[PDB]
């Protein structure tokens, strides 16, 4: 969608595994702020969104 | 039969007491860090900040 009309979605109730994303070389930009991006397999979160 | 004759001993307890509690409620303030337990601290971030 449009950025004014950014798609917001909520994750809830899985096992997410961010190594996969992390390890792949197709993103240009991967830039986390609060938390190392190599600490996010060792995280438990609730109402994730994107 | 009459009690509150010895205010100076209490007085003395009571400002220990509140010297200590106001020293171990001190230790729960962020102090402008993200967390208050160093725990979350290590466990969620790189070490360089």
């Amino acid at each position: 969608a449009s950025v004014y009309a950014w798609n917001r979605k909520r994750i809830s109730n899985c096992v997410a595994d961010y190594s996969v994303l992390y390890n792949s070389a197709s993103f240009s930009t991967f830039k986390c702020y609060g938390v190392s991006p190599t600490k996010l397999n060792d995280l438990c979160f609730t109402n994730v969104y994107a | 039969s009459t009690a509150s004759a010895l205010g100076k001993l209490q007085n003395v307890v009571n400002q220990n007491a509140q010297a200590l509690n106001t020293l171990v409620k001190q230790l729960s303030s962020n102090f402008g860090a993200i967390s208050s337990v160093l725990n979350d601290i290590l466990s969620r971030l790189d070490p360089p900040e």
